[PDB]
RNA sequence: ACCUGUUGUGGUGGAUGUCUUGGCCCAGGUUCUGAGGAAGGACACAGCAGCCUUGCGAUACGUUCGGUGAUACGCAGAUCUUGUGAUCUGGACAAAGGAACAGCUUCGAACGCAACUGGCCAGCAAGGGGUCCCCCCGAGCUGCCUGUGCGCCAGUGUUG
RNA sequence: GUGACCUGGCGCACAUGGAAUGACCCACCGAACUUAAGCAUAUCACUCAGUGGAGGAACAGCAAGCAACCUCGAUUGCUGCAGUAAUGGCGAAUGAACGAGCAGGACCCACGGCUCUUCCUGAAAAUGGGCUU
RNA sequence: CUCGAUCGGCUUUCGUUGGAAUCCAGCAAACCCUGUGGGCUAUGGAGCAGUUGGCUGUGUCUCGGUGCUUCCCAGUACCAAGAAGAGUCCUGGAAUGGACCCACGAAACAGGGAGACUGUCCCGUAUGGCUGAACCGUGUGCUGGGAUCACUGGGAUGUGGCUGGCUGUAUCCCCGAGUAGAGUGGCUUGGGACUGCAGUUUGAAGAGUGACGUGUAUCCGUCACAAGGUGGCAUACAGACCUGGGACCGAUAGUGCACAAGUAGAGUGAUCGAAGGAUGCAAAGAACUCCGCGAAGAGGGUUAAAAGUCCCUGAAGCCGCAACAGGAUCGGUGGUGUGCAGUGCUGUAU
RNA sequence: ACCAAGGAGUCUAAGGAGCUUGCCAGUCGGAUGGCUUCCAAAACCUUGAGGCGUGGUGAAGGCAACUAUCCUUCCAGAUGGGGCUAGUCUCUGCAUGGAACGACCGGACCCGAAGUCCAGUGGACAGGGUUUCGAGUGCUUGCAAGGUCCUUGGGACCCGAAAGGUGG
RNA sequence: GGCAUAGGGGUGAAAGGCCAAUCGAGCCACCUAGUAGCUGGUUCCCUUCGAAGUUUCCCUCAGGAUAGCUGGGAUCCAAUGAUGCAA
RNA sequence: GGCAGCCAAGGCAGAGCAUCGUUGUGUAGAAAGGGCAUGGACAACAGCUGAUCGUGUUGGGAUUGAUCCCGGCUUGAGGCGUUGCCCA
RNA sequence: GCAGGUUUCCACACCAAACAGCGUUGAAUGUGGGUCAACCGACCGUGAGCCAAGUGGUAAGUUCACCGAACAACCAAAGCUGCCU
């Protein structure tokens, strides 16, 4: 018998991604921060969140550079400042990118923001 | 129904053992035999850290002779111990006993003095292998507990006494060489079991044998 | 979970039990058979099968027994594929000092030193996704088997070499056959420490040489 | 099992709950009898 | 032109290959429902909703509170941001404090009697409303078996 | 003087019961297909179906027991006894138990494997009871 | 209302603690003497007589410790989780792929996600931290030292109680009835002149009874003490919930159901009961133009690609069309040996 | 009619006869017991009763395989030894098959119970003969695992009745 | 229109008629994958060996067991050619 | 089946190598005769794959045969294969 | 107007989705409407019949028995009325 909730199973963890709340795909949708960023606070990843700026680093937009404007945490995407596209007609939408692909510039730094940056960086 | 020269069959499956889509079933597989044995041990465990500073199985329990004749020498554990082997041994009070960790058994009797013997000095072994807590912690101390015996309370794995088929095994354990005894000579030992196994068989014969000879002798 | 009658003669389809009612597709339909659809199989599959097999003590001592010498011999280490460019001498020992060690750094330090690690790293590169529908049922990858390395004791060496891909531990106290012959072949790389080489023979209770023809 | 069970849906809840903590750990009893009147007069101090 | 064939191509068709929030199997734990109303069944409830939901009940895809901490999203629409604070989540669910513990139409063991009836416009009745009366609405009580207690009794049962 | 008991009733109050649950359990009830190359006792089977009742387990359980021994010492489960003893148109087939080895003999049970009644004692176990606080 | 005891998955349950305000009672609440309650519990007991031990609020004056809080001094801790998205280049829609010299982690190479094949992209894993619950940092907590408080061991000496063993006696100890059993009938069992059970008739002993696997009578022996009851453990567990796994199946398989499946549908009903997975990396879900009533179609676009909401791929069977080759004859399909056209392949000297 | 996908000697208890492997008068012992993030319900260990085998025979009461240098006998016969010789003699005698036994163990007969003896209730064996039987012995041919072909009970290679029963 | 009679049962001016297109025993679920000495099917290649429809017994005559023929594994033995010359 | 005149070959002792001889039908049935092929476990191939897997389709080659290999095209991975052995 | 149907009724849009063995129409499709009771009926009882109750039967639930103011029982079922209060 292996421990619970410890389980490599392929099915399980698949079923908890593809079912997983919002309060988990804030969690999953996390984002690895710049180099500047993981100095100054001695954390390496955070949850990425509206407002806070971003470059890309992987995919079709690699090396661009933007403010997250929207977590669609149902699609696992996220929409950045200036990455558009045109639809057929002249109409200008948003390009899902997931979270992994980049990497975190700014914060924002609201309070929990913040007491989760101190919290995250006293090193134990 | 064969062919050949195969045994009789005599299979005995008539009687639906068989999970089947319409019958449950007399099948018990036992794949928890794995599992059961770790389940089992842990168990054991939590039962000595549970009863810690006590002998693990914790009551001491006498030696009996297995009981046909096919099993006379071979020697193991009974359920108690006998009140006359208490009385022996110098308890009176076999609630007393029960607490400190002596078994006991009013069922059995002693029906010879080898077994009174032997677990009475097993019962004797007992109480001084043995070392009473105090009640209450800090009263009277009895004799040769030393005040830490206390300290370094040791649960031991199994009861300092031998294994219990070690008390027939040592009863079948043959001499050293001897001489002869001159009855040892003499005697005819097919000839004596003959004698006595023709003794319980001609009983009645030796009543009517009386009867005539003292019939005989009236005439 | 049917209660499919059989139709009988007298109607122009086969003889086989076909699903009871109608208003649905599922009527008439063969059911109750292997040949069928939505049938049962042929022979169901019961739990009460031999899964485990018994082998008499002497004979696994005996494998055991051969599995190391066959690892003694170098013509064979080679042959089920290990490099033995580096390796100095087979049997390989290894100071008792390993015994104590703390970090996969220094496994891979002391692996490297004695000429495993090429066996290490050819595993590590030849891990990949396993072929064929085993990846479905939680066993994702194929890994490759590198040293064994057999210590005396439970030390700390296990959680040294644990992460080293093709690395396995095991112990003289218990020698696993899987281990000392994987796949059913011979001639495993094992790199007994040497209070394990001591022991070898007094756990396995080996007191002669065997006179071998030749 | 094919209904609301709008009661024992609850209860089940409840249950796996319960369940999914002893596996976790067993259970401790948050006052037992060697820490109520520790925790009593310790109340009563503080709020006195 | 028709037929037969072989290629190329286009259709009809859904075989194959690969996978899978599914099943099946084994092991471990629990078994935790209900007259304080269960399991089931109805009828309701969403700005745009029919179905489904181990959603929910006139407080009706949800209420209080806790954990989290900026979404949710198929459209729109005002709320929401170093914050009584979006969303998701937790048995209406943590508080160690005997602090705290909302609500839950209707049939159903189904409980005033019935019922293919929302009938008897049931009996009693706290209250609310329209004008002492009266009128309308009306919470709540009224099921059986059994147990104990209380009240009233029955007997040409035994007695005084 | 208009009672005291006994035995029944009606109303009220406070409570149990009721119903549900594709596994396991307890009590009953209870087939036939099948097998016997037919079939009737036998077999399937003291099973399926049916009725009632649960619990987290149920049932059993510290001997009106086993044995014949150098005795044992609750019950239960496993190994094995054992396809044996025995039953059976002595056909088809069916078929235990004890010895013995284990798990258990910590725990939410226990007067730490017993006790009620019998038996002994006995002014009901002794400064009335009830509702609120 | 206090006082005590008990409980914590908790918010209680119990008590002859005591008190106040009251009501029944009045030889004294009400059940109960047709018996509530105590003693014993058959390898023993009770009475009585005597001894030897221990548990307990102890009145009282001694001594030490542990700590509930508070105050000081000093130190420590307060929780996460490593390693190149490396400088580059190439292919690619997208690098986890490939190339160049150099890099690193591993108690973590279990897994899963991400635009393709990752140890170093994300969650996580191993490990760590908790589990006095607080998982928190101008607020705390822990330890150690010191102090106050909170609380409990060791000695006085009247107790209030108890209670174990041992010796002796002259005294005595009463064990479950329509029961067990038997006749008979029927089921049951391996249990066989009947293992057990049940009806009915009969029906004990208790100066004994039951069992001792061949019915009976006569002797003897062993074991146990039925006709009342409690009673945990090892044990079973295809459901339903919480988990960990698998040499299992992979959409005609695996549950009937991978999906709005016990659904659609059928039957008066009891019941029966299906078919049904995949766009793409991202909806970027096809703008605009011509024609048409319009759907379409022809362009023109998205995209790596139409992969076009019928959407991964798209087999066989069957069909349309074009090209080419033939076309009366079981004089057939197929085989055979050549030939003639079309069409490949292999080798190829100077 | 056509094509596609599915589609029928399987698992289990006991057993038979070969074959393979290990050990040997033993063998096996995974009921259970000792150990050690997942792997591991694995591996390892001899605490192991016991299973099978070492003895058979009789209905049973029961009884129980002779042989003191070694060795049952005979016929055929595998090897090998010592002489010898291209003639060719002796000794060894396995395995297997057949026969025998003046052998023996147990059972059944007949004539007897003579004779010896004592753990002495008169009991224990003992002798000679037979057209005698045994799944008997004569230098123990065993155990365990795997594998192949099979047998019987099981759905039993797959499909297939008209029927019988229980409840609605 | 209401109500009553239910399956070995109902009902019938009797046809064994009728009881939901069902009746010399309705239908529905389960035992049940009932049993079948009978019918049908039983999935790759090559190489080699290769039959019987006859005996006896059987409630036996469409089937079995039993010999025979047919395959394989063997054991003890037997049997089993081949130097161009020159060196 | 190395203790061989030498090279070449063979070199896995139920294999292989050399020479010679015999014999080739077959239903039921069999082979401890030999192989092709499918799903997956344990191992090996430092196997292949976005410089395009698998499927499929069409040609070619190999094979006594079961069947195997390759080119083209489709297609694009939510990958595949070869050898030993084991479970079906 | 019954039973049955259950929105098919009405209007508009709409027939290039499909259905109507056509299709500027429809019981189709989509949207939105519509059914007013002291006097018409259920409801009130009663009939054939049934249930509970009472009691009984069964190993036991029951689609177990009895329905008996013509007609039962093993049965304490008059809970209402007048005056006084």
């Amino acid at each position: 018998v292996n421990k619970v909730g410890k389980s490599g199973d392929r099915r399980k963890a698949r079923k908890s991604y593809f079912t997983a709340p919002s309060h988990v795909r804030r969690v999953i949708m996390s984002a690895r921060l710049s180099k500047d960023l993981r100095q100054k606070y001695k954390v390496k990843s955070l949850p990425i969140r509206k407002e806070d700026e971003v470059k890309v680093k992987r995919g079709s937009h690699k090396g661009r550079d933007g403010k997250v404007i929207a977590c669609y945490r149902l699609k696992y995407a996220v929409h950045i400042d200036k990455i558009t596209r045109e639809k057929a007609n002249g109409q200008t939408v948003q390009i899902g990118i997931h979270p992994s692909n980049v990497e975190i510039t700014k914060l924002k730094l609201d309070k929990d923001r913040k007491k989760l940056l101190e919290t995250k960086g006293r090193r134990k | 129904v064969k062919k050949g020269n195969a045994p009789v069959p005599n299979a005995h499956f008539h009687k639906h053992w068989n999970p089947t889509g319409s019958q449950k079933g007399h099948v018990r597989c036992f794949f928890k035999q794995g599992p059961q044995k770790k389940i089992r041990r842990a168990r054991r465990q939590k039962k000595a850290a549970a009863v810690f500073p006590r002998p693990v199985k914790g009551p001491l329990r006498p030696i009996v002779h297995c009981k046909s004749q096919r099993f006379n020498m071979k020697t193991r554990l009974g359920r108690g111990f006998t009140t006359l082997e208490l009385k022996t041994a110098g308890l009176t009070d076999r609630r007393y006993a029960r607490t400190i960790g002596i078994s006991v058994d009013r069922r059995r009797r002693n029906h010879c003095e080898e077994s009174l013997a032997l677990n009475a000095e097993r019962i004797k072994t007992y109480l001084s292998k043995l070392v009473l807590f105090p009640l209450k912690a800090g009263k009277k101390l009895p004799e040769g507990v030393t005040e830490e015996d206390i300290k370094n309370p040791v649960q031991s794995k199994q009861d300092g006494f031998p294994k219990a088929s070690s008390y027939g095994k040592n009863a079948l354990k043959p001499e050293a060489p001897r001489k002869l005894t001159d009855q040892e000579k003499k005697r005819l030992t097919f000839q004596f079991l003959r004698k006595v196994q023709r003794d319980t068989k001609m009983v009645g014969k030796r009543i009517k044998r009386k009867a005539k000879k003292e019939a005989k002798a009236a005439k | 979970k049917h209660s499919a009658e059989s139709w009988g003669t007298g109607r122009a389809v086969a003889r086989i039990p076909r699903i009871s009612g109608g208003g649905t597709h599922r009527s008439g339909q063969g059911a109750f058979g292997n040949m069928c659809r939505g049938g049962r199989m042929f022979a169901p599959t019961k739990v009460f099968r031999k899964w485990h097999a018994k082998v008499p003590r002497k004979v696994r001592r005996l494998a055991v027994r051969a599995a190391l010498a066959a690892s003694a011999i170098p013509a064979l280490v080679m042959a089920r594929g290990h490099n033995l460019e580096d390796v100095p001498e087979i049997p390989l020992v290894v100071p008792n000092s390993v015994e104590a060690l703390e970090k996969t750094k220094d496994a891979v330090k002391l692996l490297k030193d004695i000429g495993a690690y090429h066996d290490v790293e050819k595993v590590a590169a030849t891990k990949k996704v396993r072929v064929g529908k085993g990846k479905r049922r939680n066993r994702r990858y194929c890994v490759r088997k590198g040293p064994l390395v057999v210590l005396s004791k439970r030390c700390e060496a296990q959680r040294a070499f644990r992460n080293l891909p093709g690395v396995d531990i095991n112990f003289v106290s218990a020698l696993n056959l899987l281990r000392l012959a994987p796949g059913g072949h011979i001639g495993r790389l094992i790199v007994f420490t040497e209070d394990a080489f001591n022991q070898l023979d007094k756990v396995l209770k080996v007191d002669t040489i065997e006179g071998l023809p030749d | 099992g094919t209904g609301r069970m709008r009661h024992m849906k609850n209860v089940l809840k409840k249950a796996a709950v319960r369940q999914r903590q002893d596996q976790v750990a067993p259970h401790q009893k948050r006052k037992t009898a060697e820490n109520r009147k520790k925790f009593a007069l310790s109340r009563k101090t503080k709020l006195a």
